[PDB]
């Protein structure tokens, strides 16, 4: 019905400037107000700015103003959000929230885009197989090390499998990103049925299969 | 900035039993302006209840807010699988706008054993000159649980990985993840790799070893 | 409760106890309420939240506010101010009659209740020594009850003829001057509201009118009255003076376009809910008007009942009803003096608010406009002392013998008919069509939180403007003449006066935006887009 897809968003350096994107459709854009809020990697939601539905009331958190500026264009009915100045501590996921009738609320939120500001370099997943030991139910693994920023999409046979799955959030230590995952194998699935492992970096356009053999 | 708190951060509840958030204003608010939403694990939140009475469409009368002037409650009948996410409070008589600290409705249950499996590292590991090794602990609960490393005739406490999986949808139990770094100089100079976790079914802690033969 | 006793005090006033019968009397019986509930959906709620949504906005004095918003479309203050200084000019001549009543009352037996009297004409009767009495042929030799008799020979002393204009009545004239001077007494002391005697004086009205209609609902006959009250005729809808007085009516009782309402708003703060301040008031106003609607229509009721002659025909249908049913219904009380004279103090009390607020919102909207002189020498006082005189000079006029034609074709011509439609009409224009309605609906968004609903914006664009372009035209094209006493048939220059002075009540908006145009000229594109560009941040 209604759809607030949202884009924009990546890897910018400390100091520097990005320029989001959201698109609005399936209602009249020009007739309600919108806000963009921002949820900070320690599931912490602040309120970022709000632009009326005219484009004229225009409001700003503290810790925001002055650097941060909201566009709005009711023709194309689209909105941006354009930042300077970007330290290490704005950065979030930013949602496209809207909110008119202030009784209401942000009825109807966006999707997310990723946000992700550091002094460190993009750099290419290394995919590593993992052989189990040599039970009933066999189980596999398949650790990604060594990649940057947030996010990477992680499924097992190319989105195939999807039960008894369990992926882990990526850790940070050393400007570096860490992600594992393991499924649940019965003994007569494997090794007669080769299972694969696939990624998918949005950041460095990496997409490798690992498949490995009981050594 | 009416700074919004919520008192208890993280809770857990058995399914089918009264619960009662809260969010304690700063300042006052009115009682139509404050807003209450509900944000899965890995999701955009979405509006419950608007003006701490009503409720948002989709939204199961369950639900139902309390409370005005600062202090404002949120109250659920019976809780059940479908809506273990996470609550925040809003505000929009002030400016700037401000959220809660956030609310964790947690579940419990009958606790199961870890299934502790240890992956030595591959053979193409070596080639970059370092050491990982990785035990996965699966399907267990609660989260408060500790896990350490054993090497030689030792435990280990540098390079421990640390991936707690959320809150699962399926059979409500987390997933714990731990990759032991070390180099393959070092790998070379050890023989007894061990990865052990004192979970609360059994005083004695799941033992799972391995050897690099 | 301070909201709920601060409210109340504004809902009622004069405009309901006095006017509304008087106009749905006088427009037949049951035929005004028809016309009266559709400018009350249409052009009550809209004008009504534009006029308190801009005053709130605006925070400042009602001809400036228009200054401020659109600079073309300035003209509607300077109407809103003719309108005011008209209006306090005759608003206050209720407040003498009702002094002269006060003056009458302190007796063991009343003045109008009696068949005897040096006022009294061969052709009164009692109307009550007697049942079945005599009369019926009395009747027929047009027998008058004895407040009918006692208001027109003694209170004003009515001539047959606006032409015929007799000597002044001098205890009228120091009537006059008494409410003149108590109203200057509230205007220097008596600013400092709230306390305990806002707790006495504003839920006393109240009491006063459910007692009144409590006991004009239990005499006799009343059903009748009723029945006229509420059961309508077409034939009686068919002409447009009709629907011109319940269209000004509806916007004189909620003093909308008299411009003390965006002085009303400009007092809130920036964050104060205007529509359901809005919905709330105008509904307990309209209720209020209904309530005293039941009470003067049953009193003549049980006045036709005991008389012959049918209920169309038993009051003077001049705007006296309230100076007559009330009179005769606080006769029938136990104790009639008492509640005549508590119920004359009702009056002076309801009547003397309006007159303060209207009086005050006039004095400060004319010191805003001129700040750098009536602002520096301690001054203001004296301008109200002499605005005072100015209007107790002009008002005396019509408290002569024949001065009360001259008071009913100001009431009709002045804040009311084609003055308050023009302006009503000009100011919706204005904001559904110059200033953009969607501008003004995102104005009230961030005043309020929430936006109009969309159905008072299609109000402000295509229904309030054309039903009262719709009204004003169709009263243009079939004309028919203002009777006072339903039979008179007005001079020609008496037309002539009440519509030279009806449109000077609204000829300024024309007038101004000739001017603004003649003095910033800049040709036709870029005048019309440097008049229609708002100032400042509003
Ligand atoms: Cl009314």
């Amino acid at each position: 019905e209604v759809q607030l897809v949202e884009s924009g968003g990546g890897l910018v350096k400390p100091g520097g400037s990005l320029k989001l994107s959201c698109a609005a459709s399936g209602f009249t854009f020009s007739s309600y107000a919108m806000s963009w809020v921002r949820q900070s990697p320690e599931k912490r939601l602040e309120w970022v700015a709000e632009i009326s539905s005219g484009g004229r009331y225009i409001y700003y958190s503290d810790t925001v103003t002055g650097r941060f500026t909201i566009s709005r264009d009711n023709a194309r009915n689209i909105l941006h959000l354009e930042m300077s100045s970007l330290r290490s501590e704005d950065t979030a996921m930013y949602y496209c929230a809207r909110g008119e009738v202030r009784q209401r609320g942000f009825d109807y939120w966006g999707q997310g885009t990723t946000l992700t500001v550091s002094s460190a370099k993009t750099t290419a997943p290394s995919v590593y197989p993992l052989a189990p030991v040599c039970g009933s139910s066999v189980t596999l693994g398949c650790l990604v090390k060594g990649y940057f920023p947030e996010p990477v999409t992680l499924t097992w046979n190319s989105g195939s499998l999807s039960s008894g799955v369990h992926t882990f959030p990526a850790v940070l230590q050393s400007d570096l990103y860490t992600l594992s995952s393991s499924v649940t194998v019965t003994s007569s699935t494997w090794p007669s049925q080769s299972i694969t492992c696939n990624v998918a970096h949005p950041a460095s356009s990496t997409k490798v299969d690992k498949k490995i053999e009981p050594r | 900035e009416n700074v919004l708190t919520q008192s208890p951060a993280i809770m857990s509840t058995s399914p089918g039993e009264k619960v009662t958030m809260t969010c304690r204003a700063s300042s006052s608010v009115g009682s139509s302006y404050l807003h209450w939403y509900q944000q899965k694990s890995g999701a955009s939140p979405k509006l419950w209840i608007y003006s701490t009475s009503n409720l948002a469409s989709g939204v199961p009368a369950r639900f139902s807010g309390s409370g005005s002037g600062t202090s404002y409650s949120l109250t659920i009948s019976s809780v059940e699988a479908e809506d273990a996410a996470t609550y925040y409070c809003q505000q929009f008589s002030g400016y700037p706008l401000t959220f809660g600290s956030g609310t964790k409705l947690e579940m419990k249950r009958a606790d199961a054993a870890p299934t502790v499996s240890i992956f030595p590292p591959s053979s193409e590991q070596l080639t970059s000159g370092g050491a990982s090794v990785v035990c996965f602990l699966n399907n267990f609960y609660p989260k408060d649980i500790n896990v350490k490393w054993k090497i030689d005739g030792s435990e280990r406490q540098n390079g421990v990985l640390n991936s707690w999986t959320d809150q699962d949808s399926k059979d409500s139990t987390y997933s714990m993840s731990s990759t032991l770094t070390l180099t393959k100089d070092e790998y070379e100079r050890h023989n007894s790799y061990t990865c052990e976790a004192t979970h609360k079914t059994s005083t004695s802690p799941i033992v799972k070893s391995f050897n690099r033969n | 409760v301070e909201f709920v006793l601060s409210v109340a005090g504004e809902i009622i006033g004069l405009g309901n106890v006095w006017r509304f019968p008087y106009l749905c009397y006088k427009n037949g019986g049951g035929a005004f309420l028809i016309p009266y509930v559709v400018f009350f959906i249409c052009c009550g709620i809209p004008v009504f939240f534009l006029e308190t949504a801009l005053g709130q906005f605006t925070s400042e004095g009602g001809i400036t506010c228009w200054r401020k918003v659109c600079p073309l479309f300035e003209g509607i203050g300077y109407a809103t101010q003719v309108i005011e200084a008209h209006l306090n000019v005759y608003y206050i001549i209720i407040l003498a009659w009702a002094i002269f009543y006060l003056s009458n009352c302190f007796t063991t037996e009343l003045p109008w209740a009696t068949c005897g009297h040096e006022w009294n004409t061969e052709n009164c009767v009692e109307f009550q020594k007697l049942n079945v009495s005599n009369y019926s042929h009395v009747s027929l030799q047009n027998a008058t009850s004895p407040v009918m008799e006692f208001w027109e020979h003694r209170v004003l002393a009515i001539s047959d003829g606006i032409e015929h204009i007799g000597n002044l009545r001098w205890e009228l004239a120091l009537c006059l001057l008494a409410a003149w001077t108590i109203c200057y007494f509230c205007i220097w002391k008596g600013t400092k509201s709230t306390g305990k005697v806002v707790y006495v004086t504003a839920t006393f009205p109240y009491i006063m009118l459910l007692i009144l209609l409590i006991r004009g609902v239990t005499l006799p006959g009343a059903s009748e009255g009723i029945k006229f009250y509420l059961y309508p005729d077409l034939s009686r809808l068919s002409d447009p003076q009709v629907w011109v007085d319940a269209g000004t009516q509806i916007f004189f009782s909620y003093a909308i376009c008299l411009g003390c309402l965006t002085a009303l708003g400009s007092y809130n703060n920036y964050h104060n809910n205007c529509y359901r301040d809005c919905i709330m008031l105008c509904c307990l106003n309209s209720g209020t008007s209904f309530v005293a609607g039941f009470a003067i229509f049953s009193v003549l009721g049980f006045m036709a009942y005991e008389q012959g002659v049918p209920i169309a025909e038993v009051a003077e249908s001049g705007p006296g009803l309230a100076f007559i049913a009330y009179p005769k219904a606080v006769t029938m009380m136990p104790l009639s003096p008492l509640w005549a004279t508590l119920f004359f103090m009702m009056l002076i009390f309801l009547g003397l608010d309006s007159q303060f607020v209207c009086v005050e919102s006039l004095v400060t909207a004319v010191v805003d406009m001129y700040p750098k002189v009536f602002r520096r020498g301690y001054r203001r006082e004296l301008l109200i002392l002499a605005l005072s005189v100015i209007s107790y000079f002009l008002g005396l006029v019509m408290l002569t013998e024949g001065g009360m034609y001259i008071f009913q074709l100001f009431d009709s011509y002045a804040a009311s008919g084609m003055c308050l439609l023009f302006v009503a009409i000009f100011e919706c224009i204005c904001i559904g069509w110059v200033y953009g309605s969607n501008r003004f609906s995102e104005d009230i968004r961030d005043m309020i939180g929430f936006p109009p609903p969309s159905l008072i914006k299609w109000c402000w664009m295509i229904m309030t403007p054309g039903i009262c372009a719709g009204i004003f035209i169709f009263f243009l094209i079939k004309y028919k003449p203002l009777k006072y006493n339903n039979i008179y048939t007005y001079p020609a220059w008496g037309y002539g006066i009440g519509w030279l002075m009806a449109l000077s009540s609204m000829l300024c908006i024309p007038l101004w935006i000739c001017i603004t145009v003649w003095k910033t000229e800049g040709t036709l594109p870029e005048k019309l887009q440097k008049l229609t560009t708002p100032s400042t941040d509003l």
